[PDB]
Formats: C-alpha cells, structure tokens, sequence
RNA sequence: GUAGGGGAGCGUUCAGUCCGCGGAGAAGCCAUACCGGAAGGAGUGGUGGAGCCGACUGAAGUGCGGAUGCCGGCAUGAGU
RNA sequence: CGAGCUGGAGAUACGCUUUGACUCGGGGAUGUCCGAAUGGGGAAACCCACCUCGUAAGAGGUAUCCGCAAGGAUGGGAACUCAGGGAACUGAAACAUCUCAGUACCUGAAGGAGAAGAAAGAGAAUUCGAUUCCGUUAGUAGCGGCGAGCGAACCCGGAUCAGCCCAAUCAAGCCGAAGUGGCUGGAAAGCUACACCUCAGAAGGUGAGAGUCCUGUAGGCGAACGAGAGGUCGUUGUUCGUGAAACGAUGACUGAAUCCGCGCGGACCACCGCGCAAGGCUAAAUACUCCCAGUGACCGAUAGCGCAUAGUACCGUGAGGGAAAGGUGAAAAGAACCCCGGGAGGGGAGUGAAAGAGAACCUGAAACCGUGGACUUACAAGCAGUCAUGGCACCUUAUGCGUGUUAUGGCGUGCCUAUUGAAGCAUGAGCCGGCGACUUAGACCUGACGUGCGAGCUUAAGUUGAAAAACGGAGGCGGAGC
C-alpha cells in the first residue's frame, strides 16, 4: 500500500452526459446529423454520396511479390565490429535476422580493415570498395 | 551486500536498484500483479437474454402511451442491463524486463530498510511449530510483524504455516506484492547470492 | 480485429520515406486524340496528393503496400 | 436453514447426560438429559425454568391457567461434566473393552 | 460490480428541499419544483444585490433633496456647492445628517450656497 | 458565453492495504443557525439494533427532472 | 452410525428402537393406469377382448421391421457434432450479380463426444510425411457491379500421436491439539491479568467479534457390498463471382489404360519432380455443459434465472405468453388473565434487555391524509421568487452576520427540448420514490502522457509450478530507398 503511480501514467477517462459541468447532453456530438446516431458504419473512406478520388484514379500496374534482399550495411561490418566474420550463422547472431530471404551487402560507409564477406547477393561499388581495402565476397554457386 | 545467520557470513554481492529505489515501478508490478488473478467473472443479461419474448407488446400508434417493442429493455423493470459487465480477464504481459527490476527494487527497499534477515540454516526441531516460534524470537521475532518466509525445507514451512503473524512462500513464486505486502522477509541466503549468479 | 488493407488502392496510391502519399494523373483511355502534346505527356506520369485528402489514403493500407 | 446443519447434525452427548450449562444467564447449572433433539440441535436440561400461559382451552380446563415449566436449549452452551472437576470440560474419545466406546476427559471418565 | 444510487440522490435533493423552506405549495415540497423555483431565484439574488446597491443610493438622495428643500434649496444646487466648497462627504451619510441632525444639516446648507455664489 | 476542445477535481460502490470505531451502540433515517471556491464534508442532539468511518491505490452496471420513459405508491377531478 | 425416531408440516392420539432403530452408503425384491404403448380401439391415463396354465383369486403372451435362430431397431436428450433442405430483413447509403450466410429455421442420424484419418497429398527444398486443435504466417498472396466488401495455404512453433486389415484409486464413516480468573453487558466469544496448542489461525454455529465450547480443519485410519478414372452438357466447392479455369464434386449422355502402366504439378506441350484412385475400422488431443463440485475487485429482494422459487396465479380455443412475492426474538418464552365490543381493534398485565420486537411482527425515506401550536390571512391582481425595512415569536453549531414567521416596498415572462427568434396560446410532464443511456472486444490502426530496455525492443500458442510466477524466439516491430 506504502506506493503511488507515475504522475501523468494514468488519465481519468470521459464519461460523457453527466451534468452541465461538465458535457450536457449532446455528448460531443452537436445537434443532430447522421453522425448524432446510434448506429455503427459510415465509415471513413466514403466522402459525400459520391464517387471517390479513390476510384476515381488510375490503377497502374499490378503486383508481384519476387525475392526481396534483406539490407547489410558498410558501417556494420566495419566500424568497431572488429571483423569476427560473417561466416553463415554468425551475423545472424549479431545484427541481421529474416530467414526465408537472401542477404544483400551494399554500401553507405567508408572503408578500410580488410574483411571477406559471405553474402547471398551484393552491389558492384561495394564488392568494389571492399576488395579495394582488403578483401573477398563470396557468391554462392 | 549483507550478512547471514546460521551458516556462511557473506552476502557481500547483490547489486541493487538505485537511484534510490523507485516507488512508480513498484506500484506499477504490483497492480499490474493483483489484476493477473481477477476471476474474470460478473456476468449479467442482455436484451437478447432476458426471458421476456420478442413480440410486440401493444400499439405502434393509437394508445396515447409512450411507445415500446418489447419488454426485454434496458428503460424498464424487469428488463436487461444496457451496458453491464460481461466474462472477461484483465490480464496482459508485463515485459520481462520490469518484472525483474520490480522483484529487485522490492528485496532492495527492504535491506536498505532495514528487513533482511539473511538465513542459512534453521533450527526447527522435527516440522514443529514451537521450534519455528523460538527460533524466530531468538533471531529478532519480537511477534510485532508481517514475515514471509523464502526457503526451501518442507520442515520450516510446516512450521511457518499456522503462524499468524507469517506467511510462508516456497521455492521460486516471489513476487513484489507478498514482500511488500508484508514487514520482514525471511531471505533466506542459499539461493540469494547462487541466484545473483 | 485486423483492419483490412483497401485492394481497391493496391495499384494506384503509393508511401515514401516523408510519409506523402503519391498517386497518378489522370485521362488517358479516351482524353487522347485531343489531345494536347504536352497533355498525353503530362498524364502518363505520377504525383503526390495535396494535403487534406491524404490521411484517407494511408487509413486504406496498414503496411503501405 | 437447519441448525444442526453446520454441526452435521451431530449430538456430542446423550439422553440422560448430565450436563453444565456453559455461556447464558444459567451459567453453570447442573441438569439431566431430558431431551436431546439433535437436527435442530435443541435440547432440555433440567435448570433453565419458564413462566407459560396456555391460553383459553376449555378442552381441557375452561380457563386457560399458567404453567411453570422449561424451554428447551442449544447443544452449544451444553457442556458435559468430568466427575472431578466439574466445569468447563472438552471430551477424548476411548476404548474400555472390547468393541464399547467411550469418553474421558484429561482423566476418565463419564 | 453495480452501484445502485443507493443513497445519493436523497442526498441531494434533501439539500434543494432544505434551501426550499418558507415557499408556497409543491415549491417548498416536491424537488422538481423546489430546484427550479431556485434557478429563477437565483436569477433574482445576483441582479437584486447589485440592484440594492442601487436602490439605497435612490433612498439617500430622496432623503437629501428633502432636506436641500426644507430649507430652500434644490438637491441638485445643495450637493453641487458641496462639491464647490470641496465638501466630500459620501451621500449615505448625507442621508444620516439630513434627517438624524438637524442644525448640522443646516450649517452644510449654508456652506453650500456660500461656495456656490 | 451555445455547439466544441482543454485543465483541476467532488460523491457511489466493489477491491488491496494501513489508521481504527462499534451492544456505554454500527450502517441507514430525522432535525439544525458550522466548514470548504463547488461538486461536498464535519460537530451535537433524536432514531435504530450489528455492523462501519477515515488515507492511499486499483477496477467500474459510478452521480437523472425530463425520453407521451419503466415499476410502485399516493394525490387531482370528488364526496362529484 | 449409536440414541433417539414417528417426511416437509410447525397437530393430536397411536407407537417403534441398545436383539441396534432413525439417518447414510450398497445391492435386491414389489412397481396399478397412461405415455415408443406394443393384443384391438380410443377424445393420453380409458373401453371391448382372444390364448396358455390356475380350484378360483391370479400370472404370462398376443405391434411392426432385420433375422435360421439367438438377437437387434422404435422413443427421449439443454446444448456439442455430422448430414438432406435452406431464408429473408440487412449492407452496397437506391437495386439485380453481391453481401448478409450455408447464418435463422426444418429435418435425418449418432455419441458421451462427434467429425476427420493412414496421401493418385501438400508442395518446390529433388523437403515434409494420416487426421482433428491452437499459435503463427496474415488482412500477405489473391476474390470482387476490381464496388461494398470477401480473404487462404505451404514453412516455422506447440497440443496429442497409430496406424490396422482385406478383393484375383474415488464412493459411507471413524480418530483427531490446546484457558481460566475477574470486568462491562439482557446475554461473552469482546475488555483484562496471566495461560497452553499448532502439520490444526479455512470456515460455520453459540444471547455482541471464540485458534484452545461445538461442528471442523492439518493429520491419521477407512469398509463385507461399491465404483475405476477420362470426356461432353447444367452447376458447385475451397481466396475461385466463367476469368487463361486447373482439380475435386455430382444430374444427364458417354463408361480408357492395369506396370515399356495410371493420377497431379491452376489453360495447354515437352522436360522434370510429388504420387498408387476404383474396399473398410481406428484411441488420442478438440466441442458442448441439463447435472456435480470449487472459487469470485458477480448480485442481495425494481438487483440476481422468470421465481428467495412458479412456468404457478393470471390472459390466450391454440401455439404460446406469464407476475409481485423475503426478515418477530437470542430463544415462542407466541401474550393465561382483567377491561370497552357481536367482532374487528385496542388499553393494561405478564414474558423479554427491548412489546420504542406482539404475529398487517428489522430498519420505516418521499409523495399523500390528518391533530395540535406559533405567527398570519376576508379592498385583493399573483411563474409565487428575490431584495429592503417594520412587526411578532423563539434561543442545544443559538443573543447576532441570528433563526421561524409575517406586513409594506422595490424588482421580477416556469423548466426542458426545438429554434432566425420561447413566459409562450409550440414539444414533454399529476406528484414522489426506485430502475434508466457513450460501453465491451481485438493482442487491428493512429496519436498524447508515462514507463522498462534502447540500435536495439518483444513474445504467442504452450510447458511446468501455482496461497506465487518462470520458462517458452515460432513469429512481430525497427533496420534502405526507388
Ligand atoms: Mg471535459
Ligand atoms: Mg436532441
Ligand atoms: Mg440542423
Ligand atoms: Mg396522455
Ligand atoms: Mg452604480
Ligand atoms: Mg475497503
Ligand atoms: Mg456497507
Ligand atoms: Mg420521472
Ligand atoms: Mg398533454
Ligand atoms: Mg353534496
Ligand atoms: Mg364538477
Ligand atoms: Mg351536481
Ligand atoms: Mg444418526
Ligand atoms: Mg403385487
Ligand atoms: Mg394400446
Ligand atoms: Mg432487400
Ligand atoms: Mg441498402
Ligand atoms: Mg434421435
Ligand atoms: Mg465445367
Ligand atoms: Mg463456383
Ligand atoms: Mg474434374
Ligand atoms: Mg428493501
Ligand atoms: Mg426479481
Ligand atoms: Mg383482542
Ligand atoms: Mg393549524
Ligand atoms: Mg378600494
Ligand atoms: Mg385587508
Ligand atoms: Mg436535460
Ligand atoms: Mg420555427
Ligand atoms: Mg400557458
Ligand atoms: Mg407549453
Ligand atoms: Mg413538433
Ligand atoms: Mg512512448
């Protein structure tokens, strides 16, 4: 019992109506109108009567899935990571989950330290700046 | 960092929650503690529930009375509740993190206090209760305070169990409430600096 | 439960990193032999909404795709 | 709801007992067991006494007439004895013979 | 868990039936009437404060002008050289000279129309 | 100052916990000229007969003059 | 079990029982008539029979279908499950595809569950490996007057595991520790001075609150009996609305190969993969809850089921609808007896602590009706108040800022809702009680406050323990845009 909560951690909540203090009749909602009713669905695309921006637009395109590359970074494997490798299972426990996807290395940072990466996929310009201070990409077969 | 009683002497070890351990944390464990436990329970009835048959009573026009539909209605006697409670369960899960930090802060608030009592040992005879009423009165037990007992030897229960002025948590099931629920805490020690690390 | 992602915009509105919302211009199925030039050039294209008639758009998807 | 009910209509002494009478006015009399009515757990020990006035009646006795007599008790201010002491005294239960319970006190018995 | 008003709107409206006394019929005995007859008084306790306010200053002056023309002066003229001579005396306490004491009244009198020739 | 948004709070129950009262009398009810800026809350007196106030915290079936609202009681019309 | 019993029921008289009653557990025997009714009929509970044995009194049999017989079926069951049949209001702010929804309802069958089930499968890894269930993927892939809106599965984590065969211990009960003295009180359990028990301080009863009176609890025992194929045409199913329509699925027409063979991989073709149709059963996890038990930030008499009990009273030709109902006391000690009256009712008495509990029996609010008293009121015009003064009265937050009442004055258009505008001759309402309306859910969305970890943050289903919580990385959010 000796305790007490956060000041500002828990807001009293509105229990509307309840006297002229206060929220007198109404309850927020003006005189009148659809939206005065006890009633669910309106709802919040349907402006007007109408017809709709919504269709009244073009539908470009379609939609395809495909493999989408899950984002290793330059200042990730440099910095202070002090290369321990990216070997399979190891940048996994480290900082870059998904499974059920392919890894792809691409730039951002600077370079230096030589470091050979293990990445299913990779940029030319990182390959390129990371051979050029030391080190490999391995590619799969 | 303090001392046991019938075993070792350590407890050196046991970092603790600082600034100056904080109350909002707490209450925050603890509420969040007792709603966990609600029954989840206080059902009442509805319209549709009422035993009071749909068909419409009387006139739609023509009576000169307000007018109804059924007799199943939130404005009259007899009739379902509006907006009553219904089976439930308050319960959600507090992360981890804070549920620790709580169980800290509360052993914390009472070394600082202080209401340790530190304990490697226990000399309760065979499961009896007098031996657990000495023992207590010889370890500072005046009989003026809420204790919790912490151990592990189904004896000292057994002989902690009856006692009015204490309650007697076994193995692991701690919590911030139980301890703050009550003056003392029968530590004990074994797994005290073990569960430190 | 789960609110619905609108697949009635699932080809024609678009998110970004600001958060704007992009859709297309529009008439250009039988706004054609018109025409002008610089108009059949201009609707192909794609735009972002103006303000007001934005949040409407993003309530439609929850992932913004 | 019955009152024997919470006393799983249970009779902890017997028709002839002597009894004591525990809390009360009467605390502490002494009377025989003339009465033991166990499922309402009521029963009539010899002391408590009562003025009753049994009405008109005619049949038998035109006027009605007064009566000194006893109203009965709860088995819950009964107290048995101990031939010793007398007074405030709980019961154990034995064995004398060969299949013939019995009941002491802190020293039997009754 | 429910909460019957259980005991609360007794409360309230034993409070409006306690303001409501000395009121003719159902007013001063049936709540509706007795809180509503309230409102409208209300309405009638803030103006007739600052209303009496008024009506006092109204008195005090009958009473003064009385007095000015008792003699042979206007309430006008009188307060007037007795704002000439600098006299700043409040009115009420005009009111009090003028019909409480006499010859006082008199020489305030004299004063005024000194200063005011 | 109307619709409206914001701010601080009053009261009701159930609940955790502490202060604690009660057959030399609890709650509830009844009277009143005290207190608080207001929701409200105290003092004492009469009622009653066995339970309850206060602080902090939590959760709500949480505050009614209206709905020709619902249940119940009692008035008018009428000694007609 | 061991002393009382003779049902609620509260009444007399009759009795019964320590040779063991009454109550309890466990079997048995007897069980009229109706009802699947079933010997035939019938307007259920009634009518009339025929046959076998009996001395009669009686007893049995006499439906229908599957069967050689033996034997099984009929009818009922709140929901739960499967199946044949299958609505509409509604939404799309109109409607018709569509949505409501295979929902409501009807029906068939069946069980304590059921269904489903042992791959011509998912599928895309040349991986998994019967089903049902939950988590999740996932409001993602897709469906759609591409409108409203509709919405998977594989993988990943759990629950529980099974695969077999054929045709050439609880249910009655017993036993269980430890306080007395004084005090208030009508009454001790409370106050108090000293006590003892605890594996027992959960609870309930006892004249007011009992660890140590009682029944119990922790604990310990515990029974004779007792329970454990293809194709075509019209269609449809899954996210499947003829769309490129695969596949299954059947109504009508057609009815191929059986191993160098058959089926699928979302038109279709080769390739390359996964597979063995035409035969059956299958526990387990899962659903429900008439019923039994335990609990409760569920209700306590307008609440809570409709019912403190009743589907009754009452209404209805019927289907069907369907109430309000609670409290003397600690114990009947239930008021002998005198008084006015036919009575009803009351006034004593007497009991009790209290009859300020007396059976219209706990409190006893308000409207509403009255008796008495204060001050007032019969030349007066009124939303009934206000505010100022005088009169009279009173003196337990109270002799001054008084309180009650009043006369005279000034002043003054009930409330609510609805409105450009309400005293409105515009809506509502006889009065007072009590019931009466901005909520809940989702691990959805987006914000403000707060908090804990912080380039890191987090579990869900479940598991184990459970007078507590911990485990649980499967997935989620952040990480890079176009
Ligand atoms: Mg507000
Ligand atoms: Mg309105
Ligand atoms: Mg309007
Ligand atoms: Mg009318
Ligand atoms: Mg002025
Ligand atoms: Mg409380
Ligand atoms: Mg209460
Ligand atoms: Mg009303
Ligand atoms: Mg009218
Ligand atoms: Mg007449
Ligand atoms: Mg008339
Ligand atoms: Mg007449
Ligand atoms: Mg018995
Ligand atoms: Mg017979
Ligand atoms: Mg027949
Ligand atoms: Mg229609
Ligand atoms: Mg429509
Ligand atoms: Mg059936
Ligand atoms: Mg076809
Ligand atoms: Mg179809
Ligand atoms: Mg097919
Ligand atoms: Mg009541
Ligand atoms: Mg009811
Ligand atoms: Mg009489
Ligand atoms: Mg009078
Ligand atoms: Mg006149
Ligand atoms: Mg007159
Ligand atoms: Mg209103
Ligand atoms: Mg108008
Ligand atoms: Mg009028
Ligand atoms: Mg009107
Ligand atoms: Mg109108
Ligand atoms: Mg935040």
């Amino acid at each position: 019992h000796d305790l007490k909560p956060t000041p500002g951690s828990r807001k009293d909540r509105k229990r509307v109506g309840r006297g002229p203090g206060g929220t007198d009749k109404t309850a927020g909602r003006g005189h009148k109108g659809q939206k005065s009713r006890s009633g669910a669905g309106k709802g919040a695309f349907f402006e007007g009567g109408r017809s709709r921006l919504i269709a009244r637009l073009p539908k470009r395109g379609f939609n395809n899935v495909g493999t989408t590359y899950e984002v290793v970074k330059l200042s990730q494997l440099q910095d202070l990571e002090d290369t321990t490798f990216d070997r399979d299972t190891l940048e996994a426990y480290r900082l870059v989950r998904r499974k059920n996807r392919p890894v792809k290395l691409l730039a951002s940072g600077e370079i230096s330290r030589a470091v050979t990466v293990h990445v299913d996929a990779a940029s030319a310009a990182a390959i390129k700046a990371v051979e050029a201070a030391g080190g490999r990409v391995v590619l799969p077969e | 960092a303090q001392i046991n009683v019938i075993g070792q002497n350590g407890g050196r070890t046991i970092e603790l929650p600082l600034p100056e351990v904080n109350s909002g944390v707490l209450h925050e464990v603890v509420t969040w503690q007792l709603a966990s436990r609600r029954r989840g329970t206080a059902s009442t009835r509805t319209r549709a529930q009422v035993s009071k048959t749909g068909r419409k009573m009387y006139g739609q026009k023509g009576t000169g009375n307000a007018r109804h539909g059924d007799r199943s209605v939130p404005t009259f006697v007899g009739g379902g509740v509006a907006f009553g409670p219904k089976p439930r369960s308050y319960d959600y899960t507090l992360p981890r993190q804070v549920r620790q930090l709580g169980l800290a802060m509360a052993i914390a608030s009472r070394q600082e206090g202080g209401k340790l009592v530190a304990v490697d040992g226990f000399d309760i005879a065979d499961a009896k209760t007098k031996n657990f009423i000495s023992w207590a009165k010889q370890n500072g037990l005046d009989g003026t305070e809420k204790v919790l007992l912490v151990t592990d030897d189904e004896n000292t229960r057994r002989a902690a169990r009856n006692v009015s002025w204490v309650s007697v948590l076994p193995v692991a099931g701690v919590n911030v409430y139980d301890i703050l629920r009550h003056d003392r805490l029968v530590i004990d020690a074994a797994a005290l600096e073990i569960v430190e690390e | 439960p789960k609110m619905k992602t609108h697949k009635m915009a699932k080809r024609r509105i678009k998110i970004t990193g600001t958060g704007k919302v992009m859709a297309f211009k529009s008439g250009k199925r039988h706004q054609n032999t018109g025409k002008s030039g610089d108009e059949i050039r201009g609707k192909g294209k794609g735009f972002v909404l103006a303000k007001a008639e934005w949040a409407r758009m993003k309530l439609m998807l929850p992932r913004g795709k | 709801p019955s009152a024997g009910s919470h006393h799983n209509d249970k009779l902890h002494f017997k028709k002839g007992d002597t009894v004591i009478v525990l809390s009360g006015k009467h605390k502490g009399q002494t009377g025989k067991v003339l009465l033991a009515l166990p499922r309402d757990q009521k029963v009539v020990v010899e002391g408590v006494n009562v003025i009753t006035k049994n009405v008109k009646p005619s049949m038998t006795n035109p006027q009605g007439g007064q009566e000194q007599r006893e109203l009965a008790l709860h088995a819950s201010k009964v107290a048995l004895v101990d031939p010793e002491t007398g007074k405030a005294t709980r019961v154990r239960k034995q064995i004398v013979d060969g299949k013939k319970v019995r009941v002491a006190v802190a020293s039997g018995k009754t | 868990p429910r909460a019957k008003t259980g005991i609360v709107r007794r409360r309230r409206h034993k409070k409006v039936l306690k303001r409501a006394k000395g009121f003719w019929g159902s007013r001063s005995k049936q709540y509706r009437n007795a809180f509503q007859t309230l409102l409208n008084a209300a309405t009638y306790e803030y103006r007739d404060r600052r209303n009496k306010k008024r009506d006092f200053r109204r008195l005090w002056i009958q009473r003064i002008n009385a007095g000015a023309r008792l003699h042979g002066m206007n309430y006008s003229t009188f307060i007037n050289g007795l704002k000439r001579a600098n006299i700043d005396l409040n009115r009420k306490v005009l009111a009090d000279i003028a019909a409480r004491e006499p010859e006082a009244f008199k020489a305030l009198v004299d004063a005024s129309r000194n200063a005011r020739q």
